[PDB]
RNA sequence: CGCUGCUGCAGUUGAAACGCCCGUAGUUGGCCCCCCGCCGCCACGAGGAAACGGGAGCGCUCCAGGCAGGCCCGUUGGCCCCGCCGCGUGGGACCGCGCAGCGGGCGCGGCGCGCCGCCGCCGCAGCCCCGAGGAGAGCGGGCGGGGGCACCGGUACCGGCCGGGGACGGGUGAAACAGGAUGAUCCCGCCGAGACCGCCGGCCGCGCAGGCGCCUGCCAAGACCGCCUCUGUCAAUCAAGGGCGAAGGCCGGGGGCUAGAAGGCGAUCAGACACCACCGUAUUCCCGGCCGUAAACGGUGCCGCCCCGCGGCCGGCGCGCGCGUCCCGCCGGCCGCCCAGGGAAACCGGGAGGCUCCGGGCUCUGGGGGGAGUAUGGCCGCAAGGCUGAAACUUGAAGGCAUU
């Protein structure tokens, strides 16, 4: 118990760059993350892109490791701004 | 400075640490000096002569310092030492036993002897002012 | 913070007398400076010292005759034998005749040539000369 | 000039501040005034940072300022 | 030695001024430091100002006048004679002379 | 700047001594 | 000095020498120990009580027209505030800054701004915990700061 | 030798204030109660080996000595000193520190007492220092390039065009390599992209420092001030420990205009591979982490006190007056000049003053020049390197500030 805190499945293997990257990768996908519609943090990964709520039992699109992704943040407010202009 | 009536370890642990910074202090209580010494706290040491060699002078003096490549017996340590007097090295002769005294500053070297720490004083068990003077 | 009251009142008494001035008001009160005033204004060091009533912690002013050339605080109060009563007079001040050591005993607060009649040692308060 | 410390000139000390001076003291006053309703004096500090309301007209007759209250209605003067 | 109690700089009250070039060496120069005269010229000579004044059909146009600030690092300064070396006694002098 | 100069050869010296260090190990 | 700042600030308030009531005033001890009851029913804060007292009513120190301070006061009905109010103060500080820093993961300076208000609480705390003014179980963390409010 | 500094060193520039802020031990703590209890403290006791040291007497011929000697105090050989944190008694200023109700009676509680109870039993003024030019909290009122976050505007540079028109254009100290009838440069009409926030812009301001400047909106804060608000010392500095920290650098992505480490190049010059011209990769810029350094400076740690005038600016507040961004003050910040004072001077005087006349409190660091911020071990970092950190050895100066 350490630096190498999930990536120790690996074991002495892959190289470090790899084990680093999937850490915070790994790190990511696995978290719980909180549902838009039932504010509760029971969202958990299912597939790439497939987020499903384990209170709400919505499921919603989103980014392969995170619910939401900083590109997609950026959209959401952009097309509000937009859409509020038109 | 501390100022407490209840700061005296303070101040002693300050006075221990700080008394080293002084050099002086340093070469007298580490005791790297003392394993370092080619004389080991000795006033002088015996040993054999293997060169006479002559060290040119540190300027602005120029003179052919007349000096001896003597191996210290009790440390077989070889050092360099300066024959004193005038035209004293002709009795010195190598392969031959010699006393050899500090300069008077305590390991230091002094004037133009660039490097030479120690003068000899006695050779083949006789001391060099004697022979100078021709006492013996 | 304001740890020694006495120190603060004193370089006031001395930094007035430096300039010259008749009156000069020291900002914090303490029982212990009032006896130190008291003792260099029966020698005649100083004149009278006045207490001002702030019903907080209180001011005193006290009256320069200009006799006073440094009045000072030995910080830590320091532990005095009365075998030593005599090696601080000559360390602190201008001849032994002419100076005064407070320091406080248990019989009370008193100049060093009292303490030395009395065969007595105490803890130096400050150097009055 | 012989004026001297114990006893000092009492409008040199008001400009001094309340705290650097012989006796520390209140800056501020009590203030009797008397609103447009009602005739009635209220008692009010001079200054009040608080909402402060007229016993008669429903709105507050004090407003809050960095120093000395200003009020609303009308006023009164000088406390006795 | 300290040869000015200002350093150099006009810097009060801060950690760092933002940095300005000198016109001519390029230099990044912190704003304090730069010697800073501002100049309002005309827009032409005072010897074509006759001439171009005589020519426009305009009713009442002066020659415009151009305003510029310009802002020369140490060395750009004391080699364009912008600023001179002092005296210890005439450093001091803050008043614009001449 | 010599003593700018001094620090950078001697960083230069250090890499090289660390380097030989770990030929050896 | 400020504790927490290399400010210099001296904006006191200067209480009169005269400990004993003024002329003009007309409430009895138990007139203004009534308004006390009644603004801590409304809730009002001991600092808000005392400036209520000495604003709507003429009683600009409660001490001189009664014979005890706001808090001595609600200790006797045992009425004080269970956390003494300035350590609650910076507790809803804490908490309003940590609110802002959930949102804004870059404002630095904003982080800093807790450590300090958060080793204020820390430093009351221990001295209300040894006075005993606050149960020696009490402890701020932070995390579970939003439910001590 | 005050070159180790308790007395008694030094740290603006000679060697040396940690880049900043929080912070535990440690050290240090405003004022305050006359009366005692425990402290430390101090006084004097006992009791403790001589030698030695100091010292009484004594002519070993003097002497270094030695306790001798002279018909002799009970002839001498006295007496002082073991630093003793031990003890005994006294004092109780200073120094900390004491939460609990008392008191009467019963009562001779198993030779005297206290306990330990029990009874309101009517005897207690029964039971609160005050409110720090300490500190935190509050409310009010303005204050600022303080922080974040979103949005945005403006030219300029660079690129891509449409038109026009015609020979050179760049570049410089002078040039030269690049560019130009594939019509450049120049002018205009546009357009893309990415940076950047001009002039205003400062003896302005804000921030804990590093630092901070488009436009809008939002969020949380912050110092200052005013106060008859609250609390009642809740404090000061700080190893260990936490966070922050220009630039350059590194890592994983985005982006790529401008400059531009490297690289290449034209001119130089004996040679320049350098400065200067040109092209240009990393970088610059963004997001998520690292790094932990700067002449991180005021080369000046922090909290507290008094300290001499004359100014300017800045943010509050109050006073005067008809009355104006007026005037005088107050508090806080930034500053200039400065009488004393200090200093080796330079100078500093909002201190570097109140210091050989040397002692308000706390931390840090230095001890001639080098070797060397090296070696080695450690810790840390992805690395670069950071932090800690010698010695052998060498040397008579190195350095400060002044003056010709």
């Amino acid at each position: 118990t350490k630096k190498v805190g999930l990536t120790g499945k690996y074991g002495t293997r892959y190289g470090r760059a790899a084990r680093k990257q999937l850490l915070k990768i790994e790190t990511s996908q696995k978290a719980k993350y909180t549902c838009p519609f039932c504010a509760k943090d029971k969202v958990r990964r299912t597939a790439c892109g497939i987020w499903t709520c384990r209170s709400c039992s919505k499921t919603m699109a989103g980014g392969a490791y995170s619910l939401h992704t900083e590109p997609a943040n950026a959209a959401r407010a952009t097309i509000r701004r937009l859409r509020l202009a038109r | 400075k501390t100022s407490g009536l209840y700061t005296a370890r303070k101040l002693r642990t300050v006075r221990r640490v700080n008394r080293w910074a002084d050099k002086k202090y340093r070469k007298a209580h580490l005791g790297t000096w003392l394993k370092a010494n080619p004389l080991e706290g000795a006033c002088m040491a015996r040993g054999i002569v293997t060169q006479k060699i002559g060290i040119s002078a540190k300027q602005p003096n120029s003179a052919v310092r007349k000096a001896v490549r003597v191996q210290l017996t009790k440390n077989s340590k070889k050092i360099t030492a300066f024959v004193p007097r005038d035209g004293s090295i002709t009795y010195i002769d190598n392969n031959d036993e010699v006393l050899v005294a500090g300069f008077g500053r305590a390991g230091r070297a002094v004037g133009d002897i660039p490097g030479c720490r120690f003068k000899v004083i006695k050779v083949a068990g006789i001391g060099l002012l004697a022979l100078f003077l021709r006492k013996r | 913070v304001r740890i020694n009251v006495l120190r603060d009142a004193l370089k006031s008494i001395c930094n007035a007398q430096r300039i010259g001035k008749k009156q000069v008001i020291v900002r914090p009160s303490s029982k212990v400076i009032i006896e130190f005033l008291q003792l260099m204004q029966k020698n005649g060091y100083i004149s009278d010292f006045a207490v001002v009533d702030n019903h907080r912690s209180n001011r005193i002013v006290v009256n320069l005759i200009g006799r006073l050339n440094k009045a000072g605080v030995i910080s830590p109060r320091f532990d005095i034998p009365a075998n030593d009563i005599e090696k601080w007079v000559v360390n602190l001040l201008p001849s032994r005749l002419f100076g005064h050591i407070i320091l406080t005993t248990s019989q009370g607060i008193m100049d060093h040539i009292e303490a030395q009649h009395r065969q007595i040692g105490g803890k130096v308060i400050g150097y009055f000369y | 000039m012989n004026v001297d410390l114990l006893y000092p000139d009492p409008v040199e000390e008001q400009r001094k501040h309340k705290l650097k001076r012989l006796v520390q003291g209140p800056n501020s006053y009590f203030l009797e005034i008397k609103c447009a309703g009602c005739q009635d004096i209220v008692v009010v500090y001079s200054h009040a940072n608080t909402p402060v309301f007229c016993p008669g007209c429903t709105s507050q007759i004090s407003i809050p300022t960095g120093g000395k209250c200003a009020f609303t209605s009308q006023v009164e003067r000088y406390r006795q | 030695p300290v040869k000015r109690r200002n350093n150099g700089r006009s810097k009060y009250n801060c950690g760092h001024t933002n940095i300005v070039r000198c016109q001519n060496c390029h230099r990044c120069v912190p704003k304090d430091k730069v010697i800073k005269r501002f100049t309002i010229r005309n827009i032409v000579d005072n010897t074509i100002a006759d001439d171009v004044l005589n020519a426009c059909v305009i009713q009442g146009f002066a020659i415009p006048k151009l305003y510029n600030k310009v802002q020369y690092c140490v060395s750009c300064s004391i080699h364009n004679h912008i600023v001179r070396v002092r005296s210890r006694e005439d450093r001091k002098i803050r008043t614009p002379p001449k | 700047m010599r003593a700018k100069w001094a620090k950078k050869r001697m960083r230069k010296l250090k890499r090289k001594r660390r380097h030989m260090k770990a030929r050896s190990k | 000095g400020r504790m927490h700042s290399k400010g210099k600030g001296i904006s006191r308030s200067a209480i009169p020498y005269t400990r004993a009531p003024a002329p003009w005033n007309k409430y009895t001890p138990e007139d203004v120990c009534e308004q006390i009851c009644k603004l801590a029913k409304k809730g009002t804060p001991p600092s808000r009580i005392g400036l209520i007292l000495r604003d709507q009513f003429a009683i600009g120190q409660v001490k001189n027209v009664t014979g005890s301070k706001i808090v001595r006061i609600l200790k006797a009905k045992g009425l004080a505030p269970e956390i003494p109010e300035d350590l609650y103060c910076m507790i809803k500080k804490a908490v309003a800054i940590r609110k802002h820093l959930e949102r804004s993961r870059r404002d630095k300076d904003s982080k800093f701004r807790l450590i300090l208000v958060e080793s204020r609480i820390h430093r009351l705390a221990r001295y209300y915990r040894q006075a005993r003014r606050l149960p020696p179980t009490f402890r701020y963390k932070s995390d579970q700061a939003a439910a001590l409010l």
